[PDB]
DNA sequence: CAAAGTGAAAAATCTAAAGCATCACCT
DNA sequence: AGGTGATGCTTTAGATTTTTCAC
């Protein structure tokens, strides 16, 4: 009534305001009549009156024309759900709804949609649901939360009537912005026609595709500098904002203060790279509120419709608006930025990029390299090297030089990786992906893949199946509740542990049947490899037995010798997208994955029916000992005992009023305490084989999503291996004008093809994710337990020639003999392929693949609406060769019968870094000292023709290193011993998350927090640094953790620090070396060297490189064993064997 | 069916007491004579026969042969919950798989009955060949486990060697070597505590320190215990259990091989 | 006002070290009636009652009812510093932050008076009635841990049944399936090796054999201990001190869902 | 050329048991008058001295003050050969890099030889004055072995006030404040049990518990402890091994240091 | 309200199962 | 000084947690 009609005036005041602030920026409306062209870049969900006096809902699209005039259109569109009717009575239930809600729906209207969960869905049969559509986004708010309720009632129901007999509303949780870019294929990044003509007719929208051109948007990098108390978290209620440097279009501005900064600041260049320019000129206004007033000028002046920044959600827009409610104006009145409910900042008038939330994603980067001063080394191929972190920057500040050069390096950076990687990338996404920039940069990848599906089962008519829950405490079929459900996923073993180079002989142990399959099989593996490798020389090949006669007498000549001492060669027998591959080889979509009820519900369930799959996955499971009665028993006694109070002083809580979340995390706690005290174990872990059917016949738009974005990936990785062979093929030769070209298009192209993959990969991963309208639990196994199989198969293949070494869930890491075939070149007489480059290992594995792999039950309509449904055989699961590498080395473990998964490193072969993967150099932090030994110990693992000179190389760069760990500070500073010895360490939660749970990261953030106050610790993503002390001796290494933020300080506020956590307050020591865990550290040292040289060592029969570290003590027995003259005989060997008999059950 | 009674029920949780920590899977047999078993460890270094005879019993009941492959990492446990001084009776029938152990107390009031499962076993039976070894030696067997417990600190190789003068038991480690030396009795008149010789030849042989730590978790079982050795021949550690039957420990030895030669 | 004193100052060192393992906390409940406790552990599934009497005591006096926070680990671990045969003396204020015990030695040689922090909880009281018993067995401590202890190695849960024969233990496993058998025991009378029984209906029921193992390290309270047992009734582990009350360990039994319900 | 031998085997077994734990590797320095023994703690906190003369040896045979660098872990892993009542016999030849320990067992009927092998350090020493210590509690070891390893259950920072009335360590911890009270009690002057303090001046020192119950290793060693101290001397708990020798630690004084100074 | 999986190293703490050094009676 | 069972002080084997890489 009267509170409803403040509201209304409320929304039509935040519209006016909206409008308003779009006229400022440019923006203006379509009042006039007439036609126009437009590039959109923009959208929001706002409100708008019509000529009715009803207030409605209109995303406000905004385009940009070629001339650089820009303009508003807000299309009015009527936001809804669907719901679902048990029967077909349709229309007193609409009727229902309508006569109760006259004034808050607008038309009711009865979808047919097609569902994949119905049985016989494949005949031609849909379901039809039912349109509800509302006027504004709140009124749908409104609804959903009112009829919410009854979803959970009428799903907990399983045995005022046309109100009942609802079955579920159906994508409610959709946003109306996503809804309208859905609907009428309004997506970012395109060319439009919008036509008004006048308010009475709505205005129209038409996709033109004769301009394919982007044009230029004004595109703002700002990042400020604040100075701020020593040593602090970012907090705005001390000091203000030194300096803010943005780029307008590839020109930067930057304005300072003068009262606080002392020189006057002057005008510089910036030249990081040919390709990154910024053409600065800078202001020098006098105070703060003035250096804010001349941003608000410049941005309403230059009126930027993409504007990115570094942190802003976290730091920078936080900081600059709580500066300006202090001093006045406000933030959302000036330019739209007001903090919504997520925490992201949105203006109604621009585009909001963070580049973390585009590198923390899509970039595939370290943790340890997500910042932007590290991103610019892995994306931009630069790296800002201003000053010392120190000297000049911890109290010389006052230099404006140094404080200005900070200033340009945090804006470049920014604006030069958007629009190279983040701006056509992510228009890229926004021209498929139906959201704005914003929500394309800030949602997860579960949910861009989630929109991506959307899109295909819009256009294939498919309703969008429900978002599940997760299911609290989930029963095992014997009965016992489970802790976590799993799949067992990839198969990772290491094999071998050593160095293999390919210019050292290594023994091969290949047995001659292996030559002997080979020697029929050639013929098979040259054609499958000119065949479905490149389409073009199918039978077009001129010497197609002119090399295979070599081929098959290079394979036959030194299978005389066997047993074979040689040089090897290091192949990298890689696939391309094996989890997407898998996927469209087998069809395998999360509405496929069907069970014996669903396929004998079919229709289709033919004697000879070729339309079931039935690969196999491994289940796991933990679940607790406690039974289904104990459980029973521990709910009802849960039961009968009252709760706490939610409310201060308020009603106590039964079982029944508390929710589901509440008491499963009772439950868990007060069940893992009976576990503990009746069945000596909490979690018992089971792992299950089982297998399911995949329904061939079903609906491919999950199928052709993945193609699509595949293809997408694949023509974007396609450009990346022509530009490889232009850089192959301007290499060896001398040095031209195109090589510095090819290097960053290759870079690009491959950051392209990465950013694509984590969607592709997301694909996999969306099965698996808490509320998914495509879950499913059978489906991400299954293509795990393939893929497993797949490289299990490949190292059988492969161990009866070479040695295997590094298996993952990726490929087959191997040596093969020097002797075996290669890669070589096949003519062809076609014009466009007059050569075709060919390697024989993977066309062997190519042809396993082909022979066990391929897929026959490929159920695909090659015709809709006739049934004609043909069966085809694409395996496209293929194995790509990686070159001959100069070098492979791998890890030992420091216990029997176990061996460092995940972990190697590969040497391309002029002795660069190929491969460096699951060390703790790339980790986000972890003990420098770790890092420098890891990341210089490698490089003298290519030093040496043989491996005891190779051992004895690396030998010395770590004994080096622990000479230094030992004798300390010879000629070695005390600073780069403060970050030598640092260890940083990030916590995802809160402390007050971490309460009695002992760590070195909680105990240093306690340290921390009782050092200079909480507000470090009650926000998340705490990056706390720090040693581990030995003075409190026997105490435990969390009692031990000790920051480095207490060394910095001055005595009087330090002695006290000192003399508190060291149990020591007669203490005097200013000193680390002191404080610092000496046998700690040469531990850690000690256990590195241990795993990367000596170990191998001995598992390649050599005897100590580095004689300091020990030998564990199942090692030193086994060289014991082997060295001495005795030998271990047996009672079989001694006495005669009666003979093996057999005992029974009696 | 398989019916056993022993009064002084300490002898059997010894013999698996000192079966437990050697054999995870050992193989039984029952004959006219006596219970025996023969069977071998995982690294097929040592063998293992314990034989008891029929008559040494209380009553002894036998039908016919059976092969009973028990676990003996599970059978001290179920046997483990007996005293010492408790009657001990066997049962295991013709055609089930349930072992059955009854213990008695001495007034014949607390009767503890347990059931055990049984499961098949693929064991090597060896033939044992009737050798005349050249050295024999009669020593206490709280010395002997006394012996091989203190030379397990020094090494695992274990040299004995009996010359002339007299026994030693030799070993060698990281930390030092240790050679301890045994004479021969002259004035003892005691059965379990003098110590005596039998010599054909010195012999010289080499052995594994850690199964004769295993060995000797039957000290209480007898108060002497025989070894006897030759050249190129498993060390025999015979326990003598009374009247009762007799536990055999073989030793695969290490002779210097002759790789130049 | 809170004074006390036990000669027997051992008494308290057993009951606290029987209490430290269950219940983390608890309630000391004060009348001149009797001393109550009551105290639940951490998986809520035992109940604790330890009752001292007041004419036990050689000195009492309190003037009202009061109610202590205490927790029962630190409780016993102050308490252990005690001998097996100093005098206790019991000393608080009305509404003190300290708990003062002193324990003062035979000959005078060792006062020693321990002053801990409590801690105020929510004091709890749920009155629970004295159930009339269907079977109550007064049998032996040391006995009744042999048994758990030797069930322990075998299985989880103890089949516990009583008849005219006497009681049973029975457990299963993975190792198999044993039972310990005790009868009357009316042939003999003896003042602390006597199982004696009373039986109203025989009663079998299952039970939690870790929660057993935590029961009877109240073994050194006496040499008696009673066991009682009805069905759908928790089982009382009663160990009575002499003109000190008892000590009741309440454990509700496995009533598990039956198939044919 | 030098030689030793002890009836008495168990003394030589108990500090090597009594000081693995603290040292890992000391120098012995065997003298002529006997076997002195100053030691550092691997943490550089304690000094621990062992003064051993010739007067209870059987024989005796020492030419110079020899430093043998004798890892103490090693030597108790072969020191546990030794037998409670054997006797033990070291020797160290001219050009010995090794050390020969030999067991002789009382029947003479075994000679048991241990060689363990020696590296070569040197060290450096500083010695010890000697002071007048204000508070000397001798005190019997086997109820210390009660105290301090019962008051390290409640407290690790304690201090000792001392006074005519007798001495109080007063137990500072997380548990509360504990207070032992001992006084000298000569009503009954038994020889073992004489709890004398002797007092001159009353000071208070502040002391660690771990560390504290790392020196009460040694209770079966000796049948009383004595401990002196004084106003901001080190402490120095003695121990009398029989009228072998005697066993002393030096643990620095820990002072709480005020937050103004 | 939004949030892609699993495998694995690396270390740090939390438990319990053994190994091993002393006590409750009888000549 | 020898014979049985507890009873407590180290030692080690896994179990569990949390970042942050691999796939
Ligand atoms: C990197 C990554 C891989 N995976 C899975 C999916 C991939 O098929 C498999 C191996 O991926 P990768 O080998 O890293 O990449 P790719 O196989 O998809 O393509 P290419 O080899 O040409 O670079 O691991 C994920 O599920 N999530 C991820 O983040
Ligand atoms: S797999 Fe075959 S039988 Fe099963 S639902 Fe699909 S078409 Fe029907
Ligand atoms: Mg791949």
């Amino acid at each position: 009534g009267a509170t409803s009609s403040v509201s209304a005036l409320k929304r039509l005041e935040r519209s006016q305001w909206t409008d308003k602030m779009d006229l400022r920026f440019g923006f203006e409306r379509l009042k006039e009549p007439g036609e126009k062209t437009g590039w959109l870049i923009n959208m929001h969900p706002t409100e708008i009156l019509d000529e009715d006096k009803r207030l409605g809902s209109a995303v406000d699209y905004y385009f940009i024309q070629d001339d650089g005039s820009r303009f508003k259109v807000a299309l009015p569109y009527k936001p809804y759900f669907y719901i679902a009717t048990r029967k077909g009575c349709e229309r007193e239930v609409s009727s229902f709804l309508s006569k109760k809600f006259q004034g808050k729906i607008a038309k009711v209207e009865t979808v047919p949609k097609e569902d994949l969960d119905l049985p016989n869905h494949l005949v031609g049969l849909k379901r039809n649901y039912i349109r509800l559509s509302f006027h504004t986004v709140e009124d749908l708010v409104k609804v959903r939360k009112e009829i919410s309720p009854a979803v959970k009632k009428n799903r907990e129901q399983d045995h005022a009537d046309q109100l009942d007999n609802i079955v579920d509303m159906r994508e409610y949780d959709v946003p109306y912005h996503i809804r309208l870019s859905i609907d009428l294929k309004i997506h970012v990044a395109h060319w439009y026609n919008v036509r008004y003509r006048g308010n009475a007719f709505p205005v129209e929208i038409t996709r033109r595709d004769d301009l394919v051109e982007r044009p230029d948007p004004v595109v703002l990098a700002f990042a400020i500098a604040t100075t701020k108390l020593p040593l602090k978290f970012p907090d705005a209620e001390t000091d203000q904002i030194m300096m803010i440097s943005y780029m307008i279009d590839g020109q930067g501005y930057l304005i300072t203060n003068r009262e606080i900064v002392s020189e006057d600041i002057e005008d510089f260049e910036f030249t990081p790279k040919p390709e990154y320019e910024g053409p600065f000129c800078v202001f020098n206004e006098p105070d703060e509120a003035h250096l804010i007033q001349r941003w608000f000028e410049h941005v309403q002046e230059t009126k930027p419709t993409i504007m990115v920044t570094y942190n802003g959600d976290f730091f920078d827009w936080p900081f600059v608006e709580a500066r300006a409610a202090v001093h006045g104006l406000s933030m959302q009145q000036e330019i739209g930025f007001q903090k919504d409910s997520q925490g992201e900042y949105k203006a109604p008038q621009c585009i909001h990029m963070d580049c973390l939330r585009w590198v923390k994603r899509d970039s595939y980067l370290p943790v340890g390299s997500h910042n932007l001063k590290a991103a610019a080394k892995a994306k931009l191929g630069y790296d800002p090297v201003e000053l010392d972190p120190e000297d000049m920057c911890r109290m010389a500040t006052e230099q404006p030089q140094t404080l200005a050069t900070y200033s340009v390096s945090d804006a470049v950076a920014t604006y030069y990786l958007y629009m190279k990687y983040v701006h056509p990338f992510i228009f890229a996404l926004c021209t498929i992906i139906p959201m704005e920039p914003d929500e394309v940069l800030r949602k997860g990848s579960g949910t861009l893949c989630e929109a991506l599906l959307m899109v295909q089962a819009f256009h294939a008519n498919i309703i969008f199946p429900n978002k599940q829950e997760q299911e609290f405490n989930k029963l095992t079929d014997d009965g016992h509740v489970l802790d976590s459900e799993t799949y067992v996923g990839g198969h990772v073993e290491a094999l071998e542990s050593g160095v293999f180079r390919s210019d050292i002989p290594c023994r091969f142990r290949m047995n001659p049947a292996a030559f002997d399959f080979l020697l029929q099989r050639v013929e098979k593996t040259l054609r499958h490899a000119l065949e479905e490798e490149e389409k073009v020389p199918v039978e077009q090949v001129t010497n197609f037995e002119e090399v295979c006669d070599e081929i098959k007498s290079k394979l036959a000549s030194l299978k005389d010798v066997p047993s074979r001492i040689e040089c090897p060669l290091i192949y990298h027998l890689d696939v391309g997208a094996m989890y997407p591959n898998i996927i469209l080889t087998n069809r395998l979509q999360p509405s496929a994955m069907v069970d014996e009820a669903t396929c004998a519900a079919c229709d289709f369930n033919k004697p000879g029916a070729n339309c079931q799959r039935k690969m196999a996955w491994q289940w796991r499971g933990e679940f607790m000992p406690a039974s289904r009665s104990e459980y029973h028993r521990i709910q009802h006694q849960l039961e009968s005992e009252k709760f706490p109070p939610l409310f201060p002083e308020g009603p106590a809580r039964a079982f029944h009023e508390l929710s589901r979340e509440e008491q499963a995390k009772y439950e868990k706690r007060r069940l893992a305490d009976y576990c503990r005290k009746a069945y000596k174990k909490i979690h018992i872990t089971k792992v299950e084989e089982r297998l399911t059917t995949i329904c061939q016949r079903e609906n491919s738009f999950y199928v052709d999503t993945v193609r699509a974005f595949r293809d997408r990936r694949y023509e974007f990785k396609g450009l990346h291996k022509v530009w490889k062979k232009k850089l192959s093929a301007a290499v060896e030769v001398g040095d031209a004008a195109e090589v510095k070209r090819c290097k960053n298009m290759e870079v690009l192209y491959d950051s392209l093809q990465l950013a694509h993959k984590c969607i592709l990969n997301s694909f996999y991963g969306y099965v698996m994710r808490k509320g998914a309208r495509w879950y499913s639990m059978e489906m991400a196994g299954i293509v795990c337990f393939t893929g497993a199989n797949i490289i299990t198969q490949a190292r059988e293949l492969i161990e009866q020639i070479g040695r295997p070494l590094e298996l993952d869930t990726d490929g087959i890491w191997c040596v093969l003999p020097n002797s075996f075939p290669e890669n070589f070149v096949f003519k062809t007489t076609n014009v466009k392929k007059p050569k075709v480059t060919i390697s024989y290992p993977g066309a062997m594995l190519n042809i396993m693949v082909k022979e066990g792999f391929t897929n026959d039950q490929y159920q695909e309509l090659a015709e809709p609406s006739s049934l004609t449904y043909v069966t085809r055989s694409e395996n496209s699961i293929f194995f790509e060769v990686d070159g001959p590498y100069l070098a492979m080395i791998l890890p030992a473990s420091k216990e029997e019968g176990k061996k460092l998964k995940k972990r190697y490193a590969v040497f391309n072969e002029d002795g660069s870094l190929a491969e460096l993967k699951g060390f703790e150099v790339k980790r986000r932090g972890e003990l420098q000292l770790i890092k420098i030994f890891q990341s210089s110990v490698f490089e003298a693992f290519l030093k040496g023709s043989t491996l005891e000179e190779v051992y004895g190389s690396v030998a010395k760069v770590a004994d080096y290193w622990l000479d230094v760990l030992y004798s300390k500070a010879a000629n070695m500073p005390d600073s780069e011993l403060f970050e030598l010895i640092s260890e940083n360490r990030s916590m995802s939660r809160k402390l007050e998350d971490y309460g009695e749970q002992k760590s070195t990261s909680i105990s240093t953030a306690k340290r921390l927090a009782e050092f200079l106050g909480d507000q470090m610790v009650k926000d998340a993503g705490l990056s706390c640094r720090y040693i581990i002390s030995r003075k409190p001796e026997g105490s435990p290494v969390t009692e031990r953790a000790i920051p480095l933020a207490i060394f910095q300080a001055e005595p009087t506020v330090r002695k006290h620090f000192l003399r508190k956590w060291l149990k020591s307050s007669s203490l005097q020591d200013f000193d680390i070396r002191a404080i610092l865990d000496w046998d700690y550290y040469i531990e850690r040292l000690g256990s590195a060297i241990q795993k990367i040289i000596t170990i191998p060592a001995a598992l390649q029969q050599v005897k100590n490189p580095v004689p300091r570290v020990k030998h564990p003590d199942w090692l030193h027995k086994k060289l014991l064993e082997k060295n001495d003259v005795y030998k271990q005989k047996k009672i079989s060997e001694l006495f005669t064997l009666e003979g093996r008999r057999q005992v029974t059950m009696a | 069916m398989f019916e056993a009674r022993l009064v002084q029920g300490s002898i059997l949780k010894k013999v698996l007491e000192a079966l437990k920590d050697l054999i995870n899977e050992a193989c039984w047999d029952i004959s006219s004579s006596g219970v025996n078993l023969q069977s071998m460890d995982s690294s097929h270094v040592s063998l293992v026969q314990l034989t008891l005879r029929s008559e040494g019993f209380d009553t002894y009941r036998c039908d016919r042969n059976l092969a009973m492959g028990v676990n003996l990492t599970s059978m001290s446990k179920i046997l483990k919950c007996a005293g010492n001084e408790d009657i001990i009776t066997l049962r295991a029938e013709d055609n089930a798989d349930t072992l059955a152990l009854v213990f008695e107390a001495p007034n014949q009031e607390k009767v503890s009955d347990y059931e055990m499962k049984l499961m098949d076993l693929d064991v090597e039976q060896l033939g044992i060949p009737e050798q005349e070894y050249s050295c024999v030696v009669k020593m206490p067997s709280g010395e002997f486990a006394r012996i091989c417990r203190d030379l397990s600190h020094i090494g695992d190789a274990v040299v004995i060697s009996c010359a002339k003068d007299g026994v030693k038991f030799s070993a060698s480690g990281e930390l030092g070597n240790g050679n301890i030396k045994l004479s021969q009795t002259s004035n003892v008149d005691k059965e379990e505590e003098a110590v005596t010789i039998e010599m054909n030849e010195p012999v010289q042989l080499t052995f594994a320190l850690r199964y004769l730590n295993f060995f000797t978790k039957a000290t209480p079982l007898s108060s002497t215990v025989t070894l006897s050795m030759s050249a190129d021949v498993p060390l025999v550690v015979e326990y003598k259990i009374a009247d009762m039957g007799h536990l055999k420990y073989y030793l695969a030895p290490k002779i210097e091989d002759e790789e130049g030669s």
